[PDB]
């Protein structure tokens, strides 16, 4: 079993490193989106 | 059956609204009028022939 | 009817319980048909070990644990497709292995929240996360190394 | 309650079992943590003051 082929490489960045979130909605399928729903407003906290 | 609203997920009553059936949510304004027929079979396992031991 | 905003089925992945009327996939088989039956660039979430094979560059220190935030930036390491369906990530004189992680459903955006100001910020919207992967080191191979 | 019956089963059958429940809640006026907090203080007794 040899790597006969998919010779992927890997970078790394480091410019949003501290500006990435990760936000899962547990109750709202990945079929349905809120790109159509307006937002007003997000609080958040450092 | 068990349905839930995409809103805010808790579960959706029937009720008769102003102009059809409907399913709604008893915590928010959203709801869901009824287009077709809409059926939920749960198929019962029956009662079999049972034999004659003996 | 609005078609984009049915009652939703219990089962996330059987939701289209009206209509106007899947198998366990495998990483080298999804690599695959991510360049070869398609072309479009797709939004992956994988989860790495704690401890990667390297030191962190002038931090300070001690054997501490090595992240991606003490790694630089350029080329890191490969990826390689053996045949069998295995799936292994050279990231040095050590090889992980890459599984397939737990088949996630429910939706997943990654956005940037970048706070370019004290007072105002910005949330940009990246993609959508629909596959998640999960890198382990090869214990076998270490072990039978030394 | 969505992610209570994802949390119990997808399962047809756990979902039929775990029905029963969903409706008694539904009954009562339960909806949020401090309603259910309070309801569970009103069953809760001191030790002997
Ligand atoms: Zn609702």
């Amino acid at each position: 079993d040899d790597p006969v082929v998919q010779e992927i490489d890997v970078y790394l960045a480091k410019s949003l490193a501290e500006k990435l979130y990760l936000f899962q909605y547990p109750v709202r399928p990945a079929s349905m989106t809120y790109d159509d729903i307006p937002h007003l407003s997000a609080k958040i906290k450092p | 059956m068990l349905l839930f609203c995409p809103g805010c997920g808790n579960g959706l009553i029937v009720e008769e609204g102003q102009r059809c059936h409907r399913f709604a949510c008893n915590t928010c304004p959203y709801v869901h009028n009824i287009t077709r027929k809409v059926t939920n079979r749960k198929y019962p396992k029956l009662k079999e022939v049972d034999d004659v031991l003996g | 009817i609005i078609n984009i905003k049915k009652e939703k089925r219990e089962t996330d992945e059987e939701t289209k319980q009206i209509l106007r009327m899947l198998p366990k996939d495998v990483s080298v088989a999804e690599l695959l048909r991510e360049l070869s039956l398609t072309k479009e660039e797709e939004l992956l979430f994988l989860q790495l070990p704690d401890t990667l094979p390297g030191q962190p560059p002038t931090q300070d220190i001690a054997e501490n644990a090595c992240t991606l935030a003490d790694l630089t930036e350029g080329q890191v390491g490969k990826l390689l497709i053996r045949k069998s369906g295995r799936v292994q990530l050279l990231l040095g004189k050590v090889t992980l292995d890459v599984t397939m992680g737990t088949a996630c459903s429910f939706l997943q955006e990654l956005v940037s929240v970048g706070l370019g100001d004290s007072r105002t910020g910005e949330m940009t919207v990246l993609g959508h996360v629909k596959h998640k992967l999960v890198c382990s080191p090869d214990f076998e191979s270490l072990l039978d190394h030394k | 309650d969505q992610e209570i019956v994802q949390m119990i089963g997808t399962e047809e059958h756990v979902m039929a079992a775990f029905g029963p429940s969903l409706e008694e809640c539904q009954k009562a006026q339960i909806f949020t943590q401090m309603q259910a907090l309070k309801y569970i203080g009103n069953k809760v007794r001191r030790q002997r003051m």
